[PDB]
């Protein structure tokens, strides 16, 4: 997983069937000051109900969505020292 | 602008549906209208690519935790409506 | 903040759910909202961890004397949703 | 998935059999201004009918094409803020 | 695997069910002087009982946690020359 | 812009398909083009979301009185293709 | 230059076949010719490596939504033809 | 602040439980209390998002090597308690 | 440093476990701690490799004459845990 | 897949059995001017008969060679604009 | 695969069971002059009997060691021009 | 450039294969090379797409009257191989 | 220098064998020799690590499209030979 | 320092065992000692975390190609020994 | 350099293995080393490709008249191992 922040969404009409009825969020990886980086954006199939500005936990290939990159957790606290 | 409708049995299933709709695309939520017998309906409006994406998302989320009775997208609604 | 909902048949099962919810965590009760057919819904509001715990306790108390139709926690509602409830 | 832009195609005659009868597009990853990057090109097996200059949604290994990297969606709107 | 150092933890309440009852550690990749790097942090599902400041051995996708990135070993000695 | 096609046996089922399509979305009708054996084809043109919706309604109306042979939406046709239709 | 032909039953299956052909390689599309009984034929021309790739792609796409009757590549066509 | 309890048969299973609890989140451990018949209880306290995460992890770790008798989180404990 | 625990029924099986542990590796014995019902627990402390080896030998000797209820090695205990043992 | 150029080979005698009787080519990823890059070399199990200086299409993990990185196509033309 | 050089080893006592009875080597990726790079070290489960200073062929996830990164070949000659 | 080979039993089936190959694509015929037992081999040379097409037609004509033993296309022969053929 | 032989039935299978041999390692090809009854033999020579790799590759490629009768590596051939 | 022993039937299996031991960790090999009946024993010495790791590795390698009769680690050997 | 080992019952099977090994590749014979019970072992040394080839031929010759107990090639022995053999 990686810590990331939801920064937008994508509206796609012509797409495959494995993606019907799901959200497509822009997911920006954020650095060790909890600040988004540059040129680090992926598209993730939301899975738990995340929205804008929320810090989420985006998982790589396999999450049964089947190998789409999905969001698997909404993060409350990041204790780091 | 287009117009999407989801009809659910019970109010809780309708707030889950309306939450998934409002996060899935850039649509504005108009409001609820219950007609009795436990049927509650949520109505959104926006561009037809967004409204189509929202209604498909809202149906799958409300289906998970309640009964979805009916759904519908009206691409060009009449001005009398 | 998070949002927790319980839906019951009848008002008595909903006052017991709303009483248990408010005792078992630091949450704020928003109010009731019935839609006929005897369905009444309680809405609490607070932090995600508190609201989670409240809904579990409130369903357990209400199911004991009446019928709990559905329960749900929204960890972060859209701002539009905070014009339908309140 | 990643946001990318179709920038060309590849004509290959001597190839395996898992790839017979499919398109092979050059797929350039684009940055947060919707602008292609440098040295970020992959070859993707088209799956929905994308052509030149189109912004697509390229998926990683497994899309039953079997683990070829394929295109799974043509993107209409990218709302980002 | 990669050599990494535990530098924190993440508290997430709203999350999937494949992650219930597990730790979520911040895992920073460290360089050839045994010193953490910059912008190299992942979130790993602890599996052997690692805590803060411990040098661990973080494994990639598949460790049955199912493809979550988990910690699979606590390192005693790193002989390197 | 996108391109939607419906193909039917006979002209009556194709005027019902073309009428339903133009009512149910903001599309433009390009014209009919028959190839003998009673196959007639209608071609609409518009945005992808509109054209998608139109073809679904048009097939639903036409199938009701006649035979719909095939339907198809091309989200982004090649420029060469816009010399065979038009 | 080489010459490729696909023959389909119905016009719709022929525009899907032609669309796939024109996207798969750098071939110029000559035009349609129907001979009655519902048979419509599309004809492309280009280099023999491109035409071989286009016809194989167009056959598989039209096969998906209609009936493909026949296909053929003519590598060195006679000047009388 | 919240309050979490795990009850185990034997002291060894209780130290494994308390070790998992203290690593899983930012909770302070209050102390043990045995009531006889081999029942030992560990008690932590902290915020309700942390205590919920700790008790779930502590239960799974102690379950692995011993018998967990009971567990419980008390979100708002009474001041008499 | 690491922490090794053995738990037995009765004191005799625990003195044999504690004797075997201290012989079979370079560990330090912290002490005994019983909780009634005849359960007695021995705690050793040392490097991970030593403590690992000790617990394997100590369980093997104690199981020979009495009942070993549980054994466990914590490679790196939390600092809070080093206020319950010591 | 990625566009790459064969730049050498590797002779390995002591190796596993899943690799007996196959070529091992050095495969350098080339940039958008069809020019090899720096520090971008992998080892690929040849599968279609590629030799030195040939522009090939190297595929990632799974190609039944079983997850060895193999070459799956020899490229004739790369049209890019 | 990648060309790499064994530069050390790792001694880990507390580890999972899928790793019992195997070597753990530090594996540094080397550049196009056969010289190790900076910050490019992984841990590989030896599989053919490699030792210090040996140029090996380290393979990615799946080698039945089960997805541990293992060494699969000891390299005799690297012909490169 | 690429290299295409057809191998037949007897010379007549190989002149029909070599004739069909040279007609059906822009290839160059290098020559025949027999090895006794009646096996004769034809070798054509040209671009990969042409040579591919030629070998398919050449095998189809030769199989019609005689026996085609084997066929093969080498998309890029090693430079050493272009001293055994030519 | 070492010496490797492959014997195949028919000339076509022998040119495929010799093409795989010459690409697999740095060996010089000596030439063909047929002895009648359809048996053709290819002979390479080089260092014994290269010749061992070439013959193993050539056998598998010719086996795919023809009959391989015999293969052999002679590590130290006699000077009379 | 600790002390590890592996006992094998035959000398060949003992040199494979001692090779795996010496590569697995930083132990110094003392020497062989055969007692007749085909039993040969290899003896290493070093720190107890290293000696452990070495004996587990040496047992699995010698087990593969011969018979391992017995193995043993002595953590604190007596000074008389 | 690499290291090849063959182990046989009896000395005659080992002189045939050692003779075949030295003929069939460019290797150096280090010597014999018996351990009683009739087990004798031959050790050759050379480059990996040579030593590999030698060991295959040596086992094939020795197995023909006697019993080959085990065989093994170490591609890169540890430096400590080159004090037990030599």
């Amino acid at each position: 997983m990686i810590l990331a922040k939801v920064t937008g969404h994508v509206v796609a009409t012509q797409k495959c069937d494995e993606l019907r009825g799901s959200n497509l969020l822009l997911i920006t990886r954020l650095d060790d000051k909890q600040q988004p980086m540059k040129d680090q954006t992926w598209v993730a199939v939301d899975n738990v109900g995340a929205g804008m500005h929320d810090i989420v936990l985006a998982e790589e290939y396999f999450a049964l969505n089947y190998k789409a990159m999905s969001v698997v957790a909404i993060v409350e606290k990041v204790f780091r020292d | 602008e287009a117009l999407g409708l989801i009809e659910t049995k019970g109010l809780v299933a309708c707030i889950e549906a309306a939450d998934a709709m409002c996060k899935a695309a850039n649509v504005e939520l108009i409001g609820y209208e219950n007609v009795g017998s436990g049927l509650v309906t949520a109505m959104v409006k926006g561009d037809v690519g967004a409204v189509n994406a929202a209604v498909d998302s809202g149906v799958e989320a409300a289906k998970r935790i309640g009964k979805v009775v009916s759904s519908r997208v009206i691409a060009r609604p009449h001005n009398d409506i």
